[PDB]
């Protein structure tokens, strides 16, 4: 009945992490869809400047 | 978990760099105001109607 | 040395054989061609580097947190006695102050 | 040992290869589905424990 | 260098060869086209990024 | 139960370093994701002066 409380504490700090874990996933997976949108963006910015029509 | 944060990181800070940087440009700076498009004489002209 | 001044002499001849090749009307824009894609490798370069100077700082803003945590579980330690287990909350507290220092300094260089 | 430093150097790159086949956004809610069931199991072996002490 | 300065004059010499192989009445309507389907490009891009201001 | 007094000592005083290993080793790649990035700028500078296109 000592080990009993010592397991009992643990337990509960497991479950408090996991809580915390999955409010951050939602934040991360938001930032990681931002950021591959504007990667898309960039290179067709970056391909249209290469042909220069305007140029032509 | 925490090696995965870090990943995501990389890729965001990679992305604003270029956004922000590409910002720049006599081109792009002057689209953003709002008397740019050079008719403003004949503009004025026809508010005197 | 005479054999530096026979290199210069035949250099020189085979610099201006090639300079009287070059076609102003041709060279003039292949030169300004050049001149503007060396300007797309160079901007992208520097973009490289603006993505560091952001994420340093990202860094420094975790151990500078991470060590009042420390701090705190130092303070608790002692009004527990445990001063064997204060020392060992205050070891780990150092060396994230010097870790930080690292960053400032590598910060404001960037 | 020459032979542990060649090892190291063969391992490490080995376990490079796996980190970089990682996909973020996939990863990042496996570790947390993993996370939880291990709650489960470690919630029974407790119990089980509890169980004695009451006998 | 002067293997610079011999490349740059024959990749002048290649460039010019094409130049002078641009019909002008032919491409100076294929640019309008090229330059019109670029900018059904970019509003899609631009619009999968308004979709996420939104969220 | 001398030896094994000896032993934990030795056991808390090991892990005390892996974590001080593993907050040095993310400031050491950090430094050397910079110090590479400028190695490459640098390069594309000098590559630049050599081509010497406004002297041409």
């Amino acid at each position: 009945r000592t080990m009993s409380e010592n397991l009992r504490r643990n337990l509960a700090a497991l479950e408090a992490k996991i809580s915390e874990a999955k409010t951050k996933k939602n934040m991360l997976q938001a930032r990681a869809k931002a950021a591959k949108a504007n990667a898309e963006l960039q290179q067709t910015l970056a391909a249209a400047a290469a042909a220069a029509a305007a140029a032509a | 978990f925490e090696r995965m944060e870090n990943k995501v990181l990389d890729m965001e800070a990679t992305s604003q760099a270029a956004g922000e940087l590409a910002g720049f440009g006599i081109e792009n700076q002057f689209a953003q105001l709002e008397a740019s498009s050079g008719v403003e004489d004949e503009l004025a002209a026809l508010k005197a109607s | 040395g005479l054999f530096d001044r026979l290199g210069r002499v035949v250099r020189a001849n085979l610099n201006d054989l090639v300079s009287k090749a070059e076609d102003p009307e041709k060279v003039l824009e292949q030169a300004v061609i050049d001149m503007q894609e060396d300007l797309v490798q160079l901007r992208q370069a520097v973009a490289r580097t603006i993505a560091e100077e952001k994420r340093t700082e990202q860094r420094l803003n975790q151990d500078t947190q991470e060590a009042k945590k420390w701090e705190d579980r130092a303070k608790l330690a002692l009004t527990n006695g445990e001063e064997n287990l204060a020392r060992e909350a205050l070891a780990r507290k150092k060396s994230l102050t010097d870790t930080a220092a690292a960053y400032q300094t590598q910060l404001a260089q960037q």
